[PDB]
């Protein structure tokens, strides 16, 4: 056998579906209109349609096989996969989509292959994998972009064998609208056909008009509604392609407004030139080191163990160097993760100074941290990553010497990354683990008395 | 039915549809006869027959239809017959209706011109068919693209009505009257409100003041109408929109910090299985914009029977699940994903909605002892303790796409000491799990 | 006074003095362009330039006595004034647009009025009426159409005359794009001259063509570049059309969104059809009576006193009937009226129920209410609109029957709207005044003996 | 070394470089397909060409000499930089743009300027020039709208180059479509070359039309795609700079929304004319002080660090009036101005009505308030800058009658836009100093003696 939906051989097999299905799309209704098109290359269309039943009947047989969650469970019985097959409106249009309709070239000829139309209904195939593709692509974006392009090409190319048609109808070089008389050895090439016949739906669908007025009321009443066409359903086609465009600025768009508004404030402030400098540096920082997504609003509807899950993954090097977390234990680093807050530190920040209260506890994820006197011109120790700091003050150390204020100046040089951890989100965690409590006030004890 | 409620009652929403038809038969025809030679003396009879049926639409609407609309008053339904009319009479319809149905006898079809201002009806119908039809994003589709086809309508009747003015064929701008009047008329009004181009160049002053202030109203109300109508189909597709946006910034997220493909996949697959299973992803976003009556409402249809049919909350009390559904929210848990793990502690009460957990137990693990389906708790012994006493007994592997409901830590307390009784019977209960 | 800049007579004179300023940004480079536009009409466009120029001087008056605000305080001070209004750029401006250029219309000619363009200087004065316009008049959203239709109208205004003017410069009738010869009797007349100027304007730039194509270079490179200003101005159109388009549906299309997300909910999860009756109805009564705005998100902005203003002058006629409110003291309402949220249930939906916990206390507005009791088939006695219920719950007397729980049932005989009390919200402004505990203690007594 | 990328001496180069990257993005495609461009400014081009390449290898020393970021600390390692340069894939496209391809003049003759096509390789240089403008600029919205009008005008000199080289692969004159041949003393000129072929790519990318229609096979399917590129390329850029110049006032936008929204809810409620009027003065003053943007919400993404800085630069001289701190030690601003929020209020607005619950100290910045008596007739003392009012109920002081109560009734005279600050957020912070506390005591001890 039974096929997963979410496997990799249920996406092979939906693009090996999807390739028959758009040629279908496209080469049928060519086909039907171009005439010369079906007579010239009668062999190899015949190949490719022949291909494309097989194809079709292979997809019956996989549509039998794929399975189909129930309970949540991938159920692989046979019987009650077939059932659930044939109750669907998709065995229906596939079943429509596959009756022998080949056999109606001798009734009408070789010349016609709009008898074809009915292998369109496979376009449930095509929607399906465009939308296994975008889910699965490392562009998303991108390939919708391409999709939407795609479509465009479609119903452009749909209108030039539309507007072929109906000038095969009317009669060619009969009017100065139509399509000119095949008689001329220019225009009748097929290749001029089928390129002339693109122009014309390019420039009808996209509105530039500058081709021949009908000189007919049915060429008005096609004009009229291909211009219609090409304003509801392809300019709003090529307005979700520009809007897709904007999505892929999305972030950074929101990012530059967030900017703008800042400085658009600071500007009417008057604030001192120096402050401004900072805080364009400190932008450039964000944006140069590619800090301007936040984890809180992308992960917002994710569930706390998938969460959990990423959030190892991204702290990974960090997480192995704190003495905490994946040292002894490795209990409730999958826990406190949730509760740790990144934040990112200018140079020559004071993260906590001495006296001041102390409301979270530092973990260092990235940059230099050092240990400095009132005035701060030295530092006593410098901090690597993966340390931490900020405890003494936190949890309730038994004689302390001064209790819930900071014991040290924190001066950040360099731009340091590093989590914050509250005090209740840090209690919720030592309350269970009472073993991970001793060891900080273990330390804690032994730092305290200098 | 001598009152009819305007909101249901689908045989008034289809006499309003009526009216709605008479309206646009009013809106798209008098500017062609107007216009178009069309209201010749060979069938003018026709004509006349058409708007006197019209003209009866809107005499039964404002006499029979729109004195047995009940409204609220004083905040309770008004059923009482001559308060309807007089509430009628006093409302804002009337005055409109009685403006549409002016008498005009006097043959100018531009006479019936009031007859268009009986576009409240519209908007009232517009409101129905928006309210009692299901995905009616199609009909606001179908709405704004007749506006743009009316809008059209107008210009081509403009349009003849210009050439009629400066001779129907006098030079190349205007119509010169050979084929159908009406289609090469909206040919032109449709170059000409889409601003294609492609036309004649108009010659006189008259025709080139035309042709500006028509190219000036293109530019404007083209653009209006294509602007609702692609604020209408982004509405359309606006929650899978904000679906994929999501999806795509959480894997660029992951893509940045070159998270493996194993969890990428899990990831992508949870939001697969969330849109299809819950069709907009967090419920709690939708929950917080309703009144908390309508809270109990949606709760108690829905995942109510569920969470009453357990085996736990019988005999308990009936309004503390009332009481329970207001904190309850649903999460999606992907196929053998540990949904409890005996050696950490325990946050949360889990009751399954649709999928299958299997506890684990026994010599190494790895054994199914037993397997628990939709309507079943697990994971409510290790909330009965303080500072994390307990821990979860065994660990509980979800054997498929398990959708489950939650209870923190603390948060099932708040309601269960408002209980003594249910909460000395969740305690017995719990003892006898143990 | 001096003239207050909030006050009415201030906007007055702000259409005053833009009526002239819309004057000059229109007419001026019409007739320095067209010629035979300031050759005619040479009586009537002095008279309205000396007129222009004295609502110039008047204004320049008035801002020597508009008041500014030092300290939050309108300055009444003369001197002040003036001091203030020279050091800004606006008096540079205002002299600047006062230069007596007009006497160069005797060293240059009758007919070059591209000397007096100094007059635009004052485009301040019709950007800040325009501003304070759509700030006061009862529909922001079709001013500001129409404030972006004049716009429109001013930028291909300009651009007409800077065709025309191009064209006399290059030669009439010497190339096939510019302007035709004005000696020819139909390209001679003014109002035809004009009329096609704007035309070809409005062809240019609403990027629509359909204009003679240039001759020489400078012709193509004008019309290259008037094609990029159109194409951005085009654009801006579009913007700013879907930018009032998206403000409009803000009140409707928000709410169809709840409504269309609402219905999808209940459709995908099979509720009772009902209840989603019944959901649709209640919603469908709030979109009739308008009851779906937000009471919180709208008047949010508003500080708490006029916020309170807002809220006692909505809730005018509720208040004076409600026994707890504005009757014994009429005190706490001012601070208890913020701490409240308004709530419209549905008819027999049992707003309270028998042996239920109620954190709330709720105030009847615009209701009927029932309270039944057992099965609810009969009622009690109906509560009017302006009576306050379900206190008892909330208030811990400590001789009470039931603690914490609600007595007998409430249902709602019509569509009830009405306020609610939270249990720690009311019970955090009770205890301050010491008033409304007994009379609700009393109240609470007989309840329980009734 | 180091060049400190976020130092201004970066961002100065930057601007050094960007230049022949314009320069070879916009005139070497030029001078390829315009031969006569190639061939008559020759020395020029190869002036230019020579300075490009002197650029070029200069931004190789620079990238070379430029500090990145490892442990957030700026690199000065000369080889440690070097080797994180060469690693990157910005090495590569660099070194493949500064291929000596200017070799090739002797091979392929002097008329062929488009083997230096690989100069292009270094866009990213530009783009990163872009990006660093876009956040140091004051006008950012301006730059951003001339960036995408510089991105429109390459792709409109691209599409003429194009069309230019498809004319001269066909033939010039060959077909109605092409150029017109060189032999024709008008049509033969450079500059009417360059800039009618200008004309048609605006014509074609603009999706005008108005151009002669395509005759040969290749020139139909030229076109095709070329509009299809003015369609979807070109069409999306100019749909984004009318949004982005709909979407310029952003903050002015939000605040007339909020106009409208506040206005459209006091419409339907039929509220006093002369509420609404007081209404639309309160936004007035709004705006013309342009308080209509709050400051937690523009500063909210910032840094908790950052934030506090710029907190204490804009209100430094209000903050020094004080009389509770800024005497000796001038530190307690810094730790409070977080807790503080900004306020403004009507005038006339009893801002501490007489017996009311006090929550604020309401520290004054501008605005003159005034001490009232109960009558309100009458005003004790005038509170202009730097005075607290309301000292007297957060904190519950020994010996105090209705200490929770307010002591006096203060009404502001003017508009008085002030600082209030919380009950919580005070008390936590007030015990860190311990002279605040004292001042605080007998400061209002000695008011409530009186
Ligand atoms: N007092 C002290 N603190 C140190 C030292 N080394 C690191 N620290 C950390 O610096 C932190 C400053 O804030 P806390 O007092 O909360 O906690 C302190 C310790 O976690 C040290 O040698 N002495
Ligand atoms: N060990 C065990 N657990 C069960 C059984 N049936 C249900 N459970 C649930 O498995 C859960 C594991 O976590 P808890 O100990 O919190 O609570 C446990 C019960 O809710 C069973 O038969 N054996
Ligand atoms: N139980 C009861 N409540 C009444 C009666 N009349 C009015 N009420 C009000 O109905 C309310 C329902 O909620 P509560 O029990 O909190 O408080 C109740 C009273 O305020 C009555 O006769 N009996
Ligand atoms: N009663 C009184 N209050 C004053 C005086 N000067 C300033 N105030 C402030 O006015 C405030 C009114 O409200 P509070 O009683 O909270 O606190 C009061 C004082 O902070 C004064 O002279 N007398």
């Amino acid at each position: 056998v039974v096929i997963d939906p979410s496997g990799n051989t249920y996406y092979n097999w939906l693009f090996c579906i999807t390739l028959p299905v758009m040629y279908n799309w496209t080469m049928v209704i060519a086909r039907a209109c171009f005439d010369e098109l079906q007579s010239d290359y009668l062999e190899y269309w015949l190949i490719l349609d022949y291909v494309s039943d097989i194809v079709y009947l292979i997809d019956m047989f996989v549509r039998t096989r794929t399975g189909y969650l129930e309970q949540g469970l991938l159920v692989k019985e046979e019987l009650k996969l077939i059932n659930k097959y044939k109750s669907n409106l998709q065995f229906k249009l596939d079943v429509l989509s596959l009756i022998p309709t080949d056999l109606l070239y001798f009734k009408l000829g070789w010349n016609y292959p709009e008898i074809r139309l009915n292998r369109l209904l496979r376009f449930s195939r095509m929607f399906e994998f465009f939308q296994r593709t975008e889910t699965r692509t490392n562009y998303p974006n991108i390939f919708r972009i391409s999709n939407l392009v795609m479509y465009i090409v479609i119903i452009i190319h749909w209108n030039a064998c539309v507007f072929y048609s109906i000038s095969k109808a009317i009669g060619f070089g009969n009017d100065t609208w139509v399509y000119p008389d095949i008689n001329d050895p220019e225009f009748g090439r097929l290749a001029r056909k089928y390129v002339y016949s693109l122009y014309w739906s390019t420039l009808t669908l996209t509105t530039i008009g500058e081709t021949p007025p009908p000189v007919r009321d049915s060429e008005y009443v096609f004009v009229v509604v291909d211009f219609l066409i090409g304003v509801l359903i392809f300019a709003t086609i090529v307005g979700n392609i520009g809007s897709m465009i904007s999505n892929m600025n999305a972030a950074r768009a929101e990012f530059q407004a967030r900017i703008d508004a800042i400085k658009q404030y600071m500007h009417f402030r008057n604030v001192s030139k120096d402050m401004e400098k900072r805080v364009i540096k400190w932008f450039d920082y964000l944006w140069t080191n590619k800090k301007t997504v936040d984890e809180k609003e992308v992960l917002k509807y994710l569930p706390d163990k998938l969460r959990a899950e990423i959030a190892i993954n991204v702290h990974l090097d960090t997480l192995k160097k704190v003495r905490i977390f994946a040292d002894c234990e490795a209990g409730l680093l999958v826990e406190l993760v949730l509760k740790l807050q990144p934040q990112v530190y200018s140079p020559g920040d004071y993260i906590c100074k001495k006296g001041d209260i102390g409301r979270e506890m530092y973990i260092i994820k990235e940059g230099k941290l050092a240990v400095v006197a009132d005035d701060g011109v030295t530092q006593f120790v410098v901090l690597s990553d993966g340390s931490y700091f900020g405890e003494i003050s936190i949890l309730n150390i038994k004689g302390s010497k001064a209790g819930n204020r900071r014991t040290a100046n924190i001066k950040s040089i360099g731009y340091s990354d590093l989590f914050c951890l509250s005090k209740d989100d840090l209690m919720e965690a030592l309350t269970e683990y009472p073993d991970a409590k001793t060891m900080l006030e273990e330390k804690g004890k032994q730092i305290l008395m200098k | 039915p001598q009152s009819i409620d305007p909101l249901t009652n689908l045989m008034y929403v289809l006499w309003l549809f009526f009216v709605v038809m008479a309206w646009n038969w009013n809106c798209w025809l008098i500017p062609v006869r107007w216009a178009f030679p069309y209201q010749t003396p060979d069938n003018i009879h026709h004509w006349l027959l058409m708007d006197y049926l019209c003209d009866l639409i809107y005499f039964l609407d404002i006499t029979v239809f729109q004195t047995r609309l009940q409204f609220v008053r004083g905040g309770d339904i008004i059923t009482d017959k001559k308060d309807m009319r007089n509430n009628y009479l006093k409302s804002r319809r009337f005055k409109m209706d009685l403006l549409s149905l002016l008498p005009l006898d006097f043959v100018n079809p531009l006479l019936r011109l009031p007859r268009c201002l009986k576009y409240m009806a519209f908007f009232e119908f517009n409101s129905r068919l928006e309210s009692i039809l299901s995905k009616a994003y199609v009909y606001r589709v179908i709405r704004t693209t007749a506006y743009l086809l009316y809008s059209l309508h107008l210009n081509s009747c403009l349009y003849y009505w210009a050439s009629a003015y400066q001779g129907l064929g006098s030079t190349h701008w205007v119509y010169d009257g050979v084929g159908n009047s009406y289609i090469r008329c909206y040919y032109f009004a449709v170059k000409t409100l889409i601003t294609i181009g492609g036309l004649p160049d108009p010659k006189t002053l008259f025709e080139i003041v035309f042709q500006l202030l028509n190219y000036f109203t293109g530019v404007f109300a083209f653009s209006v109408m294509i602007g609702q109508m692609r604020d209408v189909v982004g509405a359309a597709t606006a929650g899978q929109t904000y679906y994929r946006s999501c999806m795509d910034s959480t894997v660029k997220y992951m893509n940045f910090y070159k998270i493996p493909k194993s969890v990428q996949n899990r990831v992508k697959t949870w939001y697969e299985y969330t849109w299809h299973s819950q069709g907009m992803l967090d419920e709690s976003e939708l929950m917080v914009q309703l009144p908390d009556k309508m809270r109990l409402d949606l709760a108690i249809d829905v995942n109510y029977n569920i969470v009453s049919k357990v085996a736990l909350f019988q005999g308990c009390d009936r309004q503390m699940i009332f009481d329970m559904l207001k904190r309850l929210r649903s999460v999606v848990y992907l196929p053998n994903d540990y949904v409890c793990k005996k050696g950490e502690i325990g946050r949360e009460m889990y009751i399954i909605q649709a999928g299958q957990v299997q506890v684990l137990g026994g010599p190494d693990g790895k054994s199914v002892l037993v397997t628990l389906k939709a309507g079943s708790v697990f994971g409510e012994i290790s909330l009965l303790a303080v500072g994390g006493g307990n821990r979860r007994t065994a660990n509980v592997v979800a054997h498929g796409f398990t959708n489950l409901f939650i209870l923190d830590k603390k948060d099932l307390n708040e309601i269960l000491v408002h209980y003594p009784e249910s909460q000395k019977l969740l305690r017995k209960k719990a003892r006898r799990m143990l």
